[PDB]
């Protein structure tokens, strides 16, 4: 597995989208190991509320517990192993198996079992039969993830440099709402094909997307034909030790919306934004109405603006079941906060006309990763390179003075490296020493 | 003929006048009227002439909507978010939108030239008993789309309609609803006009 | 219009009857009745009304008969044994019970709810010669059912039918016979009322 | 109703004629009549009775075509080599060598007997603005064959039709146009008449 | 494949169900090794008469010699290896090849080949070139059972304590009849879920069908909702040194059939049972009517009372091709027969409104096993534990006091790993020496 | 994966047809290493005519370029491995990514990159990213093949003793036009099967086609039943070192068309037979109007007379994307080509009534392949065996007095074997030094 990724992230082997026995490795190493998105706060806002959630391969119950914390369990029956929930989200004080009837707390403790008294007696001892529980449960302002490994950094410290760009959009607004149920669809391709994309593919707006911006004139016409730069200027990427980065096009507050969204965002968006310059100072207050689009390593992804958050869930080397909610800021009016929620799907969604074009990108790229002589071609991860920079004044984190750039790939491809030649989080570290350098 | 949906007890409330809606609403003349005009509009589609299908099948105030909805216990009831997302909820100016993207040269997607096949079924009609102008249709679709040299997909729908008559004889959409049967789509995409 | 056997060496005697007995048996009025009693009765199925067509649509003397047949060699005569096993063969009764078996609240299987789809085709009918409140239908159906987020399973069937009239104008069913076109149905069962 | 197919970018010339032929050639009558015929057809057909179709439904001079078409860029127009392979381009006595292959008892792969399953939906018709005796017939059809316990093959297609009136109140085909939607089928093979 | 199954068969992993690589050792270990069920004397009554069945992944045609033996043989030609036949069951003194048209007798051998004289002649010895035959062909009470493995026990050895469960309805009764055909239809789950549900699981009946025991009123709605034992006592489980095992319920002789099947069948049970009583004693006349659930190692299943057999025909580790045959008593009126064949796929044939239940069970059980983090979860078999004895007065056997019990789930799994971790039958012998014990 | 074929190709494992990682050394040692057929001077006629084709399970774009010469190209861009093109033929002069517009030319340079000037400067090397090209491009009478290998022989080497005896039809009948497009259809078969069939299976015809040599009276009638040799006499068949291979049956113009396409077809035939016997002698004007069915090794297969020229495509080891053309004589009138076209789908196109004869054989002979205890079964290749000649004064390679036989079927498995068995091709010339003898 050493190899598949050239040094600073610049190359990688095409069969890394295609291969099966790395899918496996990935799971090992990948997904057992690192931060991987659940729910919002506002999905599960009840006690007993819950929602089903992948992680990785693997399916969760997570739960709102009855004194206001969140935990979450693999969904799975711990007498013969059948799949213990059925429904994607609903409320719930406990979690009845449909098999033999072994009844769950929604905390995850076997509470009852029939036939206990008059079967089981003391060969029954329930406090060791409890569900598989998810060690690790943080959140970044309302946003819950999970992890397997009990060792992983906080959540906190592993979003690293990124946290700083995300935070006048998730931190100052005033507090986001996700927008359920999300939109859910199957698409040929690799997860890394998606997450590659999001965590910095300016490059591909004017091109892949010519038709799309023509038709609804998005804010991004600007850049339709890969013609000319933005007017507003090239804009940012930036990378972060562990994998997470994202672009920034100034003020492009609409984002992938058409037309008939732009006067309105626009207008709610420089408003919040003249309030924010006096708490978070003029440059943090305009990447709060900037697009960003990015990836929460591995395999969660967004968009700021145009509001998108996005699960890449792995089913295969070849098959991902991709997740798509809007998100709001709550203090919107809920008749803009619909609008946002229907927009995204518009575009982005299982019918979106702007994800259409992307399909052929990725599941294409994907596919030539399993063929024989087409694994051999090597990705490019070129753009930016060489003119990257670290401990800027202003702008914290690996970054390129560039949206169209692939400094973000470069990162999310180093720390891909870094993990799959990993067996644990302390080997992760010694191969992420020199990460900014 | 009714449904009693205390004994019933799979039949939600609006299912069952639907389906009451439909059984008296039975009208041979209508039937044969909209099967023709869903058999044309299914033609028109197939052969992609999505400018013809907007201006002359879609009314200026159509509501185009296709939902996912969220899997609820059919006991859990306390629960209260919203269960649907929009997969399509588009207004005359949004379907505008995405029908110009379709003929756009640059849509790469669509070259070479995506074949689509439609197949309705199961039509019925019925006059709405307030606004005679107004029809209710309902019809079962599948719509097998092929591109790509392998690439073959098939969708599966039930189009809920409101269908207005027009001056001069034509009849227009008004409202196309569509519960999306399949939660996750095994489809790569529904960009297709159900 | 009738079929030759001898000459058209892969069609049974039985197939070629009931051929020539659609082909005279048609009558224009009838197929549009018909059509719009298959219509309604697929409505009904498709929104899980099960106890409003075991009591309107199914006959007290019905026979609801499903059949896998064994592939045989077309040319091995000699071994007699019974060819056909019973997925369905069902008197009131055990439609009733079937029926209760659906809507329990505790039939985990249904839980969160199923969606289903017909698709009613090739509709004909014929009053049968001897007794005329009897009619012949024959239909072909699709049917779709989606669950589980992403489980699809797709049904082809060819549904024989006897319906009888009733005092006051209603159609039961009198008979159903289908002869399953798959031997190993790849749909994980076959529990859905074709 | 006519489509601009300057405005209409993804539509053919050919398609778009076709279109206004069967829109503007709509008579109830004749749906009726022509739906009945296919609905004969197929059951005819889904019971193997091909020496009946060849005989009572099919033309002396029929021609029965099934092409692939090569997908090419709606682009590029300089290259000019045929874009079209017959899958099938059959004249009478083709037919009945293909119908001959069929029910001869050493044809090993119809050994267990194989099941076809017809739906056939979307007809429209037209009666020929010259040769009155002449109906252009259009018709969507989804094909189900199973055998060998678990093969499953669904074909979809588009069936362009002439049919002619015949002395004695008859109808035969004289032409079957299908342009396959699947450049590459996953059906094993497409030895089915469509 | 080692530690897949601890001690006494007491927990299993879940991955046994999900495992690709497992599942190609189980042809070589399990199915290449054991005796595998084929057909009843009645399918194949007169000379030539043959079925198609499965022996494991494998197909076999098993013929009616002359001389009134059955032989069995790979349904695979010797020239290029085109399957031989494709009917199901049929009558035949021979079986041609349509490749290019050699012909075999009923006995295997290769007896025609077109231009034999022309162009083979002496190239060709027909004698070394007959169909490869099955080495072992035995039956119990007409159930033909095969074996690809020359070294296996006998038959009535590998049954080993289970037989004497059998022999009051398969030996006493006077002659049983299997009533084909069989339903047929694919599930997606491991055999192994199948067949651990039959070998032991009354647990389930109460609480998967409850739905089924309400619509239906069989008998064993007394364990509805798995509130109270049945009234006729906990009954018996049973395990043996192969793996075969079964429970029993005292008395139900109509299972898993509706009311409207009761009162004819038990009618019929209790007349037999009284004149059998005067043969084998009462506590096995009792037996003849009661409701026995059993596996027959590895992959054959029955039912008693509601008459059944089953054959989870392996096709994948997530894939199973599941046949559903009824039998009868040979003696019963012929009206009462074809009422119980139509009440077998009634209740669990391919639209079985019990077996529907089942799907999820055995679906999801599987579905787990290939989750990476779940496929590490141990299934438990724990029911009876510590409780089970060997050397019984009257029952013989490795047996439990309770039919709702998992004793037969722990030879199950115990046979099962003997035999993965097994070259040969001996190495099986020796790994299994001590199995009562 | 020694052994899987015995000396002197007389026997091959059944397994060969079904077993998944002898698919993926396939792709190694086969698909990599030996001479595939791409297209044909007539379908790339003009400068920038361009046709997609598979090489293995890799695609390629075959280009007319405007020197007169072709270049071929895998299908995948060098920035992130997106499929180029998506039609299957055409004319231009470049082709662009629809990624991100990425442009090359017909002779696979990158000769545009948007933004080049902006954003990348000299972060960029166009030269060291042009598409990555077939090496190997070579032609026999129009008919252009590539390889992946540099090191593989010439083209008329790799032809060997097999191009004797295409050359009556192929080289001095004054041109063939191959007839495009191809029918295409998916069989579940492994492509040796297809490959075996064709390089020698006379033995077929009379057998699996009696229906329709009945229906269609083609002149393979003679043979129908396998009743009789052919009033001509055996035939004759062929093997080569490099494992190209085919059957002679004297005279058989028509091939496997019906009686329709006989008259006009046997005169244009037999007319330029008695010119070209002036040219190049009577026996080899009598090949030029005979039959020959046959391989050019590894998967390109052909029929003289019913002129068909076959590629089975391999997807995986159960799989193959089947291509069928027809080819005519150039000088053939107009309406005579449109005929043959049109007579070549009619029998063995994806509606051809004798290819569908042909399916079970394939797919049941490559499923038994994938079965445990079947694919242990050896075919037999012995028809001919221990009569084979080499250095015949007329007929070179080594040749059989029949084309009912299994000469050919020997010399593919002994090549086939030597390659799978060998890493590069000095390895396969060393393991195939004594071939003839
Ligand atoms: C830059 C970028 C990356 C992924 C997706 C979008 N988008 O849809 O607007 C934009
Ligand atoms: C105890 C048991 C085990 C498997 C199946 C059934 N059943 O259907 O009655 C009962
Ligand atoms: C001898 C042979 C081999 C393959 C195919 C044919 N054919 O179709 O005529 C004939
Ligand atoms: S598997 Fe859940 S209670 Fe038994
Ligand atoms: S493969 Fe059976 S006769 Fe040749
Ligand atoms: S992948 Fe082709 S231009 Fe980027
Ligand atoms: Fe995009
Ligand atoms: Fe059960
Ligand atoms: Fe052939
Ligand atoms: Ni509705
Ligand atoms: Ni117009
Ligand atoms: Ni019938
Ligand atoms: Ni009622
Ligand atoms: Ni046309
Ligand atoms: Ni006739």
């Amino acid at each position: 597995y050493q190899n598949l990724v050239s040094e600073a992230g610049l190359t990688q082997k095409l069969l890394i989208h295609g291969d099966k026995e790395l899918f496996q490795h990935e799971l090992k190493t990948i997904f057992a190991r690192n931060w991987l998105f659940l729910t919002h706060d506002s999905l599960i806002p009840s006690p007993g509320d819950y929602v089903k959630a992948k992680m990785g391969v693997d399916e969760v119950i997570v739960s709102r517990q009855n004194d206001g914390s969140v935990r979450a369990f693999l969904n799975v029956c711990r007498h013969r192993g059948k799949t213990l929930v059925h429904a994607e989200a609903g409320n719930a004080k406990g979690f009845v198996c449909g098999y033999h009837g072994w009844g769950y707390g929604s905390n995850g403790e076997l509470q009852s079992v029939p036939f206990e008294k008059e079967l089981y007696g003391d060969a029954i001892k329930k406090k060791c039969l409890g569900l598989k529980e998810v060690p690790r449960i943080e959140s970044f302002h309302g946003f819950i993830y999970g992890c397997f490994d009990a060792e992983a950094p906080p959540l906190i410290d592993y979003l690293g440099d990124a946290a700083w760009y995300l935070e006048p959009t998730f931190k100052y607004s005033g507090g986001l709402e996700l927008v359920g149920p999300p939109g859910k669809v199957v698409v040929k391709a690799n997860w890394k094909s998606f997450a590659e994309n999001f965590v910095g593919d300016g490059y591909h707006v004017g091109w892949t997307h010519a038709a799309a911006l023509r038709a609804g004139q998005s804010v991004f016409s600007s850049i339709a034909g890969n013609a000319k730069l933005p007017p507003e200027g090239a804009g940012l990427q930036m990378t972060s030790k562990y994998g997470s980065g994202m672009g920034v096009f100034w003020g492009y507050y609409s984002g992938n919306f058409s037309a008939d969204m732009i006067p309105d965002l626009m207008a709610f968006g420089a408003a919040k934004q003249e309030k924010l310059a006096k708490e978070i100072g003029d440059v943090r207050a305009r990447i709060y109405r900037s697009f960003l689009n990015g990836t929460i390593f591995p395999n969660n992804s967004f968009l700021t603006g145009s509001a998108a958050f996005r699960v890449w869930n792995p089913i295969d080397e070849n098959t991902t079941e991709v997740w798509t909610y809007a998100f709001v800021e709550k203090d919107m009016p809920e008749d803009l906060k619909r609008r946002v929620a229907d927009a995204v799907q518009r575009s982005i969604g299982p019918a979106g006309f702007w994800e259409s074009d992307d399909n052929e990108n990725m599941e294409t790229m994907s596919q030539n990763g399993k063929k024989y002589q087409s694994s051999n071609i090597d990705q490019i991860a070129s753009l930016g390179f060489g003119k990257d920079v670290y401990g800027d004044e202003c702008y914290p984190g690996v970054v390129g003075k560039s949206a169209i750039g692939e400094t973000s790939y470069r990162g999310f491809y180093r720390a891909y490296q870094a993990h799959i030649s990993s067996s644990n989080w302390a080997e992760f570290e010694n191969a992420s020493r020199n990460w900014h350098i | 003929m009714m449904i009693n949906t205390q004994e019933d007890k799979l039949v939600s409330a609006h299912d069952a006048e639907e389906f009451h809606r439909f059984f008296v609403g039975h009208d041979s003349d209508l039937q044969q009227e909209v099967t023709t005009l869903l058999t044309r509009e299914a033609h028109l589609l197939d052969i992609q002439a999505y400018k013809a299908w907007l201006e002359h099948f879609v009314a200026p105030e159509i509501k185009y909507q296709v939902i996912s909805r969220e899997l609820r216990s059919t006991s859990e009831r306390r629960y209260q978010l919203n269960d649907a997302v929009n997969l399509y909820n588009e207004n005359y100016q949004q379907l505008k939108v995405r029908v110009e993207h379709q003929m756009d040269p640059q849509n790469w997607a669509n070259n070479p030239k995506i074949r689509f096949t439609r197949f309705v079924t199961n039509v019925t009609a019925a006059k709405d008993k307030s606004a005679p102008e107004i029809l209710h249709v309902r019809s079962n679709l599948i719509l097998h789309r092929a591109r790509r040299e392998n690439q073959v997909d098939v969708f599966y729908a039930t189009r809920e309609d409101k269908w207005k008559r027009i001056e001069g004889g034509g009849i227009k959409l008004v409202e196309r609803f569509v519960d999306y049967p399949e939660r996750i789509p095994q489809t790569h995409n529904l960009l297709v006009f159900l």
